[PDB]
C-alpha cells in the first residue's frame, strides 16, 4: 500500500531532481550519482517513492509531469548484483519489491494529470517500463538510442508493468511476438512505427520544451481525458480482442504450441512465463493483471536458468568486452588494408565482415575466377539486404567497393593484416604464407583460420614467428559472433592485442586460447557429435537423437551438424589424435563413434559436401533422414530415456570444457561460457559449458555435487568417459 | 446388484453442418421431440416413476447451457421431481450418461432413468465453451496439448495405415450405412423431426454420401496439413513421440467423422420398474468400464468374456485410423465391426453419439437375434468408455 | 452391495466477490491445489487405483469449460486413466458428484473415486453460460421463469417470516461461523491457497462479518427490488400463486448467501480399496435421494426418522428457505447448521454441496455423533439429500 519498501525504524542516494515551473509543470530528472546510467536499484525505488509521495501531496498546484534524464541514456538495466543472489526463500522480498515499483508507476499514471516521457537516450527494461507508465512519449532521434524490453534475454520478464502495459496497448499477439518474447531492441524511428513512442524530435534540447508544449496543448484541447490511459476509460477494447472474444479464442490454444515449436522443446522457462502473464492478465483488470505479472516475475528470478543467463550474458560478457583476456600494456594500432587468402565460404565471409566494418580488403585466390566468385558471396548478401531494406544502394556499393578480387601474390602491397583461410594442411599453409610474408608490410599480423592444427607448428613457415597467430572464424562468418584467438608459443603479446582490437572492430566477440591440438571449440564440438554417433552405433533411433539435440537447446541437431562438418575431416582428425598418442608410446583408446564414421565413409556417405550424409540432399537442400540408416545400425534395438540422451551430450561437452581449463587451454570461465555459447552453440539456458556444472539442476540436487553425482550415473551406464576429472572432486 | 435394462432407445436423424435441415431447431427442441415420442409409444407411463434425466453435452453453452437436461424436463411437461443433470466427458458423454443411468439403478437408489445426449454443432460449434486449457497457456504448455485430429494422423504413421487404407474403410462405412437405410433397419428408432405445426423438417441422416467412390475420396485434400505448423501441433506431437520423424497426414473430410446435429434418448430401469409400467426389456447392461483400447479389455475382464463371445462391435468412427488400429490390435473380424455404418457416413454429434450408437446395437441385436454387443467410445488417448449389452 | 465410505474431505477457503483474494487464481488451479494436498497427506497412494474424478460446476464456460475435471487430471500429473467428468445440477452439483461417486462405488464397477466441485463466481458469474429457460422466449414464457430470489421472498410471505425473522437467522449463522473458526473447527479441512512461489494468497473465509449486529442488518435495503420491477417477476410469480396479494421482500445481501470462489474434494472408495492403500474411512454414505420432500425420500430409504439424525446441514441460499425447512420437520435449533453456513461463508455454486458435506464429516468426529443429513437446492424443485454415518 506504500510507495516505500520499508515502514519500520541507513539511507540510500537521491537520484531524482524536483523542478516545478510557474505554470505548475513538475520536471523529474533522473540522475543517479553513483553511476553514469540510471538503473533499477534501491536508491531509485526510494527516490521515486519520495517524488510520488510529493506529487500526491502537491496535486492541487501541479498541472503536469515530465519525466527526463540527465545521463546520455534515459534509463537502462537493473541491479544484477542483487538479483542473482535471490534464493527460493527470497520470493516474498522479490514479489514485494516489484509490487512497490509498479505501485509507484500506477500512482504516476492515474495522477489525473498529463505525464510525458522525455526519452533522451536509451530506455531499456525498467527504463521503457517507466516511459510506458506515462501518457505520451517523445524520443530524441539520435545515434545509438534503443528502446525495448530485453529482460527475456537474461531469463527474466518485464516485471515493472511491461507485460501488462504492452498487452493493453498492442494486444496479446502483437505484444508477445514483437516486443516481449525475444526482447527485441528498437531504434527511435522503428519505435514510432509500432506505437512504442508517439513523437520524434531531432535533438535532446527540444525534449523538455516539446513535452511542456504537449502538456499545455493537451490540457486545452482534451481536458476530460487529460492524464487518462486508454485502458482506464469506460469504452476500452483490447486490440485483437480479449481472450474470451470469438476471433482470438479460435487461435489462442495454438499460441503455446507455436512457442513449443520455436524453442524446439528446450527447457527455457522465461518465454512460457511471459506468454502466461500476457494471456492471464488480459482476462482481468489492470491491477489484478499487474499482480499476476509479479508472481511470474518472482518465480523466474529465484530460479536457476536466470542465474545462468545473468552470469553469462551480463557478468561474463562484461569482463570480455572490458578486455579481460587482452594484454595490459598495449596500445592501439589502426588497420589500413586487410589481406585474405582463400575465396571459400570462410575467406569470402571474412572479407564480408571486414568490408562491412569499413576496412579495405584484398581477396586473393589461385585464380581470378575463384576470387571473383568469392566476392560474389558479398554480392548475394547485399542483394538480400537491399530487397529486405536494411541497407541503401549507397552504403551497399561502398561495402562491395572495399573488396578487391585478385589472383596475383603481388597485389598484397601495403597489407598489414593477413587472414589465411585455405585448406587445412600443414605444408599448404607453409607454401601459401611463404609467397606472402615478403610482399606485405613488415609489421603485418599473419593470422590463420585453422580448426585443429596447432599454430606453433604452423608458425615455423614464416620468418616473423612473433606475429603469426591463430584467428578462428565460424561458418557462416556473417552470422556467427565469436572469433577464437589462438596464441602460439612465440606469438607476442602485441599480436594478441591487435587481433583483439580487430575482433571488436568487426563487431564480434573474442576469446583467447592457448595452443593445443583441437583448441577449445573444435575439441568440444567433437565430443558432442561423437556422443550422437555413439548412440547411433548403439542402436538408438536417429529421430530420437535429433530430438535429443533440439530439446537440449542446441541450434543444430548433431547428425545434421556432422554432415556439415564432413565425415572425411572427422576421420582424419581421429587419425591425428591416434597418431599423437601412439607416437608418445601409449596405446590409443578409440571413441565408439569412430566405427560409425568409417562405416559411412565405407558406404560413400561422408556428409553434405558429397551430396549424401545421414540426411539426403536434393536440389541443394536437406531432404529427410537417409532411409537405409536404420538398417545399417539396427535402429530401435536400444531405447534409453530421452533425458539420458540429452545429458550424455551436455555432459560430454561440460567435462571436456573442464579438462580444457585444467590444461591451461582456456584461462577463465568467462571465456569458456561465452565461447561455448557463441562458438559451438551450447544451449544458452545453461549459462555456458562451465556454468553448467556450478549451476547444474537435476532431480537429485543442485550444484557441482549434483553434477558429479549425475556424471557417475552416466559413467556406470554408458562408459568411463563420463567420470568427472579429479579437479571436481 | 439389481440388473439395469434398456427399455427404449430412440434418436433424431443427423442433420449436416452446412445448409443443414436441423440448423433452425433449438437443441432443446431436439430432446423434447424424443420425450414426446416416448409418450406416444407408452401413453400410460407414470412419469412420476422417472427420477432423473441425464444428458451428455460437450459444449454446454448458449442454446445448450443452463443444464439442458432440466430445461427438457420443464419444457416437455414432465414432473418437477424428475430432476435433470448435464454432464461432459468429451466424445464419451452420451455413453457415460447411459452407464451412469445404469449405475444409478444398480445402486438401488433409483428405479427409472432417462439418459442420452444432444448436440447442435451447427449452432454451438466445438470449442464454444472456451476451455480450462486454451485460456491457460501454462497448462497447455506443460501437458503438451495436441488436437485429436493430429493424433489420429500420428496413429496412421505409426501403425502403417496408408491413405488408401483409410479411404478403403471410409468407402465401407458409406456402403453399409446406405444398405442399412435402404433395408429399413433404422425405421423404428430414428424419430423424424417436425415443427410446431407438425410439418416434416428432417427424416434421414443427410450427411451420408452413398455414391462414394474410391476416386472421389482420393481427390480430397488432407484436412490437418493446414493446422499442423499453423499452430505447431505436428512439432509438439513429435517432441513427445520422438522416435517418429514425419507425421503422414492421411485424414481428410471424407474419412473423418461428420459435424452434424442430433440427439438420442435411452430409457434405463430395473426389472421391477419394467413390470410395474408394462414395459418389456430389449437388452441388459452387462458391464461398463472407463480406461485408456484398454477400456474394452477392462469391460471384458469384468463380464468374464473374450473377443469371440461378442457378436457385434460398435466403435465410433471419429477417424479411420482409430478404428483400424482397434481392429488389428484385438483381431476383430470385419463382419462384426460397425455393421450398419458409422460416424463417417452418418455424423458424430459429440454429446449424443454415445447414446446413438448404443441404440443402434440394441436394434441390430434383435434384427440378427444375437446375444452380446460391445460399444466403446473416445478410445484415443487417456479417456475411453466401453459397455457390454446382452439381448433379453 | 458394496458400501461407500469417505476417506478425505477437504476444501479451499472461500474468497469474496469484490476485491477478492481468489480473483487472480484460475479455478483449475483451485482444484489442483486440493489434489496436491491429498498427495501430501497420502504419498503412498497408488493413483492408478483412482478410476474417476467428478467435479460439480454450474457455469462451465471460459475458465471452467472444456471438462474442467479432465483438465485437473492432466494438469496435476494424475494418470491418464483417471478419467474426468464435469456435471451440472445447479446448487446441488457438488453433492450430486459425491452421491454419483458413491453409487459408482456401490455398483461394483468403480473402486476409488475423487468427487467435489469448483466455482469462481468472481471470474465466471452465474448465467455466463446462457441457457434456454432464460434465453429462449417461448420456453421461458410457458414455464413461468422466476429467479430463485423472488421465490425466497414469496416463501417468507406465505409462511409469514418477517424481515426481523430472516435477519435473526442471519445473525446466528454469522455467530456460529465465527465460533467455529476461533475454536479451530476448520484447521484440518480448510487448505490455504498459495501461489507458484509458496506465498500465501488466502487462508480464511473472507466473506464473514463476525461483528454483525441486528441494527446493521436492518439498515440494508432489500436486494431484489430492482430485479422484480426490471422484468416484472413479482407479477409472473403472483400469476401462479394467485391467492397471495403482495410479495414482502425481506431478503438482502446480509441474509442471502454470499457470492464467492472456492473448491472442495472428497475421496470416495470401497472398503477393499481402502485397506490396500492404507486409508482409514472417516464416514459412510448411508443413503442418497433426489426430489423437504427430498429429505423424507432419503429418510424412508434408510429406515430413519428425524429423531435418529444428530445433525442437519441445509445450504443457506436464503434465510427463509432454512426457516421454512426448520418448521416443516420440527428441526431443533441446536441441530441445524451448527458451524455456520453460506450466509456467513459464501455459496460457490458447484462446490457448495461438497463443501458442506465435509463440514459435517468433521463435526460428527468432533462431536462423536452418529448421523448427519445434508441437503441443497431444497424446497421441492430439484433437491438432493444424503445421510452419512460416522465410522
Ligand atoms: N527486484 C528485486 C529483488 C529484490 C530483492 C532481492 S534479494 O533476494 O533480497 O537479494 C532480489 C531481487
Ligand atoms: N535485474 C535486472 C535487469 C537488467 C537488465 C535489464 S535490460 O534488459 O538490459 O534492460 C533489465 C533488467
Ligand atoms: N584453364 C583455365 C582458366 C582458369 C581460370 C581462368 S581465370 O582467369 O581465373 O578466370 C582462366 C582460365
Ligand atoms: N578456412 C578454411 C577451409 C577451407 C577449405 C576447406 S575444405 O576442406 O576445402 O572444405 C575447409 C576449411
Amino acid at each position: 500500500s506504500s510507495h516505500h519498501h520499508h515502514h519500520h525504524s541507513s539511507m540510500p542516494d537521491n537520484t531524482i531532481q524536483w523542478d516545478k515551473d510557474a505554470d505548475g509543470i513538475v520536471t523529474l530528472t533522473m540522475d543517479d550519482p553513483s553511476g553514469s546510467t540510471n538503473v533499477m536499484n534501491e536508491a531509485y525505488i526510494e527516490s521515486m517513492g519520495k517524488a510520488v509521495d510529493r506529487l500526491v501531496a502537491e496535486k492541487d498546484s501541479i498541472t503536469g509531469v515530465v519525466v527526463a534524464s540527465a545521463k546520455k541514456t534515459f534509463f537502462a538495466g537493473g541491479d544484477v548484483k542483487t538479483m542473482i543472489q535471490a534464493r527460493p526463500e527470497d520470493a516474498g522480498d522479490v514479489f514485494n519489491t516489484v509490487e512497490t515499483i509498479k505501485r509507484q508507476l500506477r500512482t504516476l499514471e492515474t495522477l489525473g494529470k498529463p505525464v510525458v516521457a522525455a526519452i533522451n537516450g536509451a530506455a531499456l527494461g525498467g527504463g521503457l517500463e517507466i516511459a510506458l507508465a506515462c501518457h505520451h512519449r517523445i524520443a530524441a532521434d539520435v545515434k545509438g538510442s534503443q528502446l525495448g524490453l530485453p529482460e527475456v534475454t537474461l531469463g527474466l520478464l518485464p516485471g515493472g508493468g511491461g507485460v501488462t502495459r504492452t498487452v493493453r496497448m498492442f494486444g496479446i499477439q502483437n505484444a508477445f511476438v514483437s516486443v516481449l518474447a525475444q526482447g527485441t531492441r528498437f531504434k527511435p524511428a522503428k519505435a514510432k512505427e509500432i506505437g512504442l513512442v508517439d513523437e520524434l524530435v531531432a535533438t535532446v534540447e527540444e525534449l523538455v520544451p516539446a513535452a511542456k508544449a504537449w502538456i499545455k496543448e493537451e490540457l486545452k484541447a482534451n481536458p476530460d481525458g487529460a492524464g487518462v490511459q486508454p485502458w482506464d476509460k469506460k469504452g476500452y477494447k483490447m486490440p485483437g480482442g480479449t481472450p474470451s472474444s470469438p476471433g482470438l479464442a479460435a487461435i489462442l490454444p495454438s499460441f503455446p504450441s507455436n512457442l513449443r515449436k520455436q524453442l524446439k522443446g528446450a527447457p527455457m522457462p522465461a518465454p512460457r512465463a511471459i506468454l502466461a502473464a500476457a494471456v492471464e492478465g488480459a482476462q482481468v483488470d489492470f491491477d489484478t493483471a499487474s499482480r499476476i505479472e509479479s508472481r511470474y516475475f518472482a518465480s523466474l528470478v529465484t530460479g536457476q536458468v536466470a542465474k545462468n543467463m545473468m552470469q553469462a550474458f551480463f557478468f561474463d560478457l562484461q569482463a570480455i568486452n572490458a578486455g579481460g583476456s587482452r594484454p595490459e600494456g598495449i596500445g592501439k594500432t589502426p588497420i589500413k588494408r586487410i589481406g585474405v587468402l582463400g575465396a571459400g565460404m570462410m575467406g569470402a565471409g571474412i572479407a564480408y565482415v571486414s568490408a562491412k566494418a569499413g576496412y579495405e580488403v584484398v581477396l586473393k585466390d589461385v585464380s581470378l575466377e575463384a576470387a571473383a566468385k568469392g566476392k560474389g558471396y558479398s554480392e548475394k548478401l547485399e542483394a538480400k539486404a537491399l530487397e529486405r531494406g536494411r541497407t541503401t544502394q549507397e552504403r551497399s556499393d561502398a561495402l562491395l567497393a572495399r573488396i578487391t578480387p585478385t589472383a596475383d601474390a603481388a597485389d598484397f602491397k601495403g597489407v598489414d593484416f593477413v587472414i589465411e583461410a585455405v585448406f587445412e594442411n600443414q605444408e599448404l599453409k607453409h607454401k601459401v604464407f611463404g609467397e606472402i610474408e615478403d610482399i606485405v608490410e613488415p609489421n603485418a599480423i599473419l593470422g590463420s583460420n585453422t580448426s585443429t592444427l596447432p599454430i606453433t607448428g604452423l608458425a615455423t613457415g614464416v620468418k616473423r614467428q612473433e606475429d603469426f597467430i591463430g584467428i578462428h572464424f565460424f561458418s557462416p562468418v556473417d552470422k556467427m559472433p565469436l572469433v577464437e584467438i589462438i596464441k602460439g608459443e612465440k606469438t607476442s603479446d602485441e599480436a594478441l592485442a591487435r587481433v583483439f582490437d580487430y575482433t571488436l572492430a568487426i563487431g564480434k566477440t573474442p576469446i583467447v586460447v592457448n595452443d593445443s591440438r583441437g583448441f577449445f571449440t573444435s575439441r568440444v564440438i567433437g565430443t558432442f557429435v561423437n556422443e550422437a554417433l555413439a548412440m547411433l552405433g548403439e542402436g538408438v533411433e536417429p529421430a530420437s537423437i535429433e530430438q535429443a539435440g533440439s530439446q537440449a537447446g542446441y541450434p543444430a541437431p548433431p547428425l545434421q551438424l556432422s554432415d556439415e562438418l564432413n565425415l572425411e575431416l572427422m576421420h582424419k582428425i581421429a587419425v591425428a589424435t591416434r597418431k599423437g598418442v601412439e607416437d608418445a608410446g601409449g596405446t590409443y583408446q578409440p571413441h565408439p563413434a569412430e566405427a560409425v564414421v568409417e562405416k559411412m565413409i565405407e558406404l560413400g556417405r561422408s556428409g553434405r559436401l558429397k551430396g549424401a550424409g545421414f540426411y539426403e540432399y536434393a536440389d541443394g537442400k536437406r531432404s529427410g533422414l537417409w532411409p537405409g540408416l536404420r538398417e545399417t545400425f539396427k535402429s530401435g534395438s536400444s531405447q534409453p530415456p530421452l533425458q539420458d540422451m540429452i545429458d550424455r551430450m551436455l555432459f560430454a561437452e561440460a567435462l571436456e570444457t573442464q579438462k580444457c581449463l585444467d590444461e591451461g587451454v582456456l584461462t577463465s570461465t568467462a571465456d569458456a561460457n561465452i565461447g561455448s555459447i557463441m562458438g559451438i552453440g551450447f544451449p544458452p539456458w545453461t549459462g555456458g559449458s562451465a556454468q553448467f556444472i556450478v549451476g547444474y539442476s537435476g532431480p537429485a540436487g543442485t550444484g557441482k555435487a549434483a553434477f558429479v553425482a549425475r556424471a557417475r550415473e552416466l559413467a556406470a551406464a554408458y562408459g568411463d568417459r563420463f567420470l568427472p576429472p579429479e579437479s571436481l572432486l | 446388484s439389481e440388473e439395469a435394462f434398456i427399455y427404449e432407445a430412440i434418436r433424431t436423424p443427423r442433420g449436416k453442418q452446412k445448409n443443414g435441415s436441423l440448423h433452425e431447431v433449438k437443441p432443446l427442441s431436439l430432446v423434447v421431440g424424443l420425450i414426446d415420442e416416448l409418450r406416444k409409444r407408452h401413453p400410460d407411463l407414470d412419469e412420476n416413476l422417472i427420477s432423473d434425466v441425464i444428458l451428455g453435452c460437450v459444449s454446454p453453452v448458449g442454446d445448450q447451457g443452463g443444464d439442458i437436461a432440466r430445461a427438457a424436463v420443464l419444457a416437455s411437461g414432465m414432473p418437477v421431481t424428475s430432476g435433470g443433470v448435464q454432464l461432459n466427458r468429451f466424445c464419451a458423454s452420451g455413453l457415460e450418461a447411459v452407464n451412469t443411468a445404469a449405475q444409478k439403478v444398480r445402486s438401488g437408489w433409483d428405479d427409472l432413468v432417462l439418459a442420452g445426449g444432444v448436440e447442435s454443432m451447427s449452432r454451438v460449434p466445438m470449442g464454444s465453451d472456451g476451455g480450462a486449457m486454451g485460456l491457460d497457456p501454462a497448462t497447455n504448455y506443460d501437458v503438451m496439448f495436441v488436437p485429436q485430429s493430429i493424433g489420429a494422423d500420428l496413429i496412421a504413421t505409426i501403425e502403417g495405415f496408408s491413405r488408401e487404407d483409410v479411404d478403403a474403410y471410409a468407402l465401407r462405412s458409406q456402403q453399409k450405412a446406405a444398405e442399412a437405410w435402404s433395408g429399413g433397419y433404422f425405421a423404428k428408432s430414428v424419430v423424424p423431426v417436425r415443427d410446431q405445426n407438425g410439418l416434416l423438417i428432417l427424416d434421414h441422416d443427410e450427411h451420408m454420401r452413398p455414391d462414394t467412390t474410391k476416386e472421389g475420396l482420393a481427390k480430397l485434400k488432407p484436412a490437418f496439413e493446414g493446422l499442423a505448423a499453423l499452430g505447431g501441433f505436428d512439432d509438439v506431437a513429435l517432441q513427445k513421440y520422438h522416435w517418429v520423424e514425419k507425421i503422414n497426414h492421411v485424414h481428410t473430410g471424407g474419412n473423418s467423422s461428420g459435424i452434424v446435429d442430433g440427439a438420442a434418448l435411452v430409457m434405463i430401469g430395473s426389472a421391477a420398474a419394467g413390470k410395474l409400467q408394462g414395459l418389456t426389456p430389449r437388452a441388459r447392461i452387462v458391464a461398463t468400464a472407463t480406461s485408456g483400447t484398454p477400456a474394452t479389455r477392462k469391460v471384458l475382464d469384468r463380464a468374464g468374456l473374450t473377443v469371440d463371445d461378442i457378436d457385434l462391435f460398435e466403435l465410433n468412427e471419429a477417424f479411420a485410423s482409430v478404428v483400424l488400429k482397434f481392429q488389428k490390435d484385438l483381431n476383430i473380424p470385419d463382419e462384426k465391426l460397425n455393421v450398419n455404418g458409422g460416424a463417417i457416413a452418418m455424423g458424430h454429434p459429440l454429446g449424443a453419439t454415445g447414446a446413438m450408437i448404443l441404440g443402434t446395437m440394441v436394434d441390430e441385436l434383435e434384427r440378427r437375434n444375437a446375444r452380446r454387443a460391445l460399444i466403446t467410445l473416445c478410445i484415443g488417448g487417456g479417456m475411453g468408455v466401453a459397455t457390454i449389452i446382452e439381448r433379453v
